[PDB]
């Protein structure tokens, strides 16, 4: 029954987000330094983000317990081909949104009906606010509710590849980002970033207050710029790798502009139609909370 | 040509059968606007459902 | 504090040749063993042969 000192569960060594590359294991901060980019002249301008709709879906009665956490990641950064998922037990979340409920949310990423014996879980009070915002992710494919899978991506590219000199004006030149690679590359970061404990992050966003939110956003604006990069190569138009003499570069076509089908096919992670609606519903919901 | 032998001899049949030994749960439906099962569950604090 | 019973069409009309009204027939009608549609059918049947 862990608690947060307002440092948050992210101020802990229990679960930390680390990519493995370079023959040893490294933190996200060290990785991003390799991403160097130029310009190709198609101005990607920051639009406004429309507020979400308050109505929460109903968690249709369900016996047993689903791994609510699993699906959140298994859709966003899921590597292995994921079939249609617009359907599913994806809104049991809202059953935590009400005041007095007994249903608890454990560590590891499960949603128990009744707290059982020997299972460590997040604090029942700070998991409430996380739900009154993310249980709203249940209606991701209901017509007349789904977000728009175009404009948010403009917001995304201004984040992982936008030098501050640009974001302060709200406009930037479309970039083509290439870092140096190894073998599997793009697919390897996916099989890696999947098992990260995303819930250990999102809970902090909706609780931690201005004192420990300005400090929280400063140490974690990088764990965000990591699960935002992989989520981006699932959109880019090309992945062709340039060649030096012995070196290899993974030029990525157009980060921040959204096409409709993956450049990866075989080389990188791939999305599906049912997932395009999903990524837009996540990316929209999370940005208001972050920004 | 049925209703008489349907709302007399057959009516006193349910009227008694409504209160037997093994009939217990309420399946009443006189207000389709508002009625629910109100089911119970066998649960232990040590992981059972 | 209300007692519910039944009324009569033999009461709330009594026109000339429309509805049968008379204490000679009113007293007569208040004797039979509550007829159905089948009881009254076998009545206009035994009176045939």
């Amino acid at each position: 029954m862990l608690q947060q000192p307002t440092g948050g569960y992210t101020t802990l060594e229990q679960f930390a987000f680390t990519i493995r590359n370079d023959g040893t294991n490294a933190t996200p901060t060290q990785f991003l330094q390799l991403l160097s980019y130029e310009a190709t002249e198609n101005e990607l301008v920051k639009k406004t983000i429309p507020t979400p709709e308050t109505h929460l879906p109903s968690a249709r009665n369900v016996p047993g317990n689903v791994y609510i956490e699993d699906a959140i990641t298994q859709a966003l950064f899921g590597i292995s081909a994921q079939n249609v998922n617009a359907h599913g037990y994806f809104s049991r979340l809202s059953a935590l949104a009400l005041p007095n409920t007994s249903a608890r949310l454990g560590l590891d990423g499960v949603i128990y009906n009744s707290e059982t014996i020997n299972i460590p879980f997040y604090d029942p009070a700070a998991v409430a606010n996380f739900a009154a915002t993310y249980a709203k992710l249940g209606n991701a494919s209901t017509p007349r509710y789904r977000a728009d899978m175009i404009d948010i991506y403009a917001h995304v590219g201004l984040e992982l590849a936008g030098t501050d000199a640009e974001r302060a004006a709200g406009v930037m030149p479309v970039k083509r980002a290439k870092f140096d690679s190894w073998e599997g590359s793009l697919i390897s970061l996916s099989r890696d970033v999947v098992n990260w404990k995303i819930l250990a992050f999102l809970i902090d966003l909706c609780s931690l207050e201005g004192e420990a939110l300005r400090a929280f956003k400063t140490r974690n604006r990088d764990v965000f710029r990591m699960m935002l990069f992989i989520m981006s190569t699932a959109v880019a138009a090309n992945v062709v790798n340039r060649k030096v003499t012995k070196r290899v570069d993974r030029v990525l076509e157009y980060i921040g502009v959204n096409s409709m089908r993956t450049a990866g096919r075989t080389a990188t992670i791939t999305y599906d139609l049912s997932r395009h609606e999903f990524a837009a519903k996540f990316l929209q919901l999370t940005f208001t909370r972050w920004n | 040509n049925i209703a008489v032998a349907h709302t007399d001899h057959l009516s006193v049949v349910y009227a008694t059968m409504s209160n037997f030994m093994l009939n217990f749960t309420n399946n009443f439906s006189g207000n389709h606007a508002t009625f629910k099962p109100d089911q119970y569950v066998i649960t232990s604090p040590e992981g059972s459902y | 504090r209300y007692h519910e019973s039944v009324l009569e069409i033999a009461d709330i009309f009594d026109q000339a040749d429309f509805i049968q009204t008379s204490d000679a027939v009113r007293q007569l009608r208040a004797l039979m063993p509550t007829l159905s549609t089948s009881q009254i059918r076998h009545a206009i049947e035994r009176i045939a042969q």
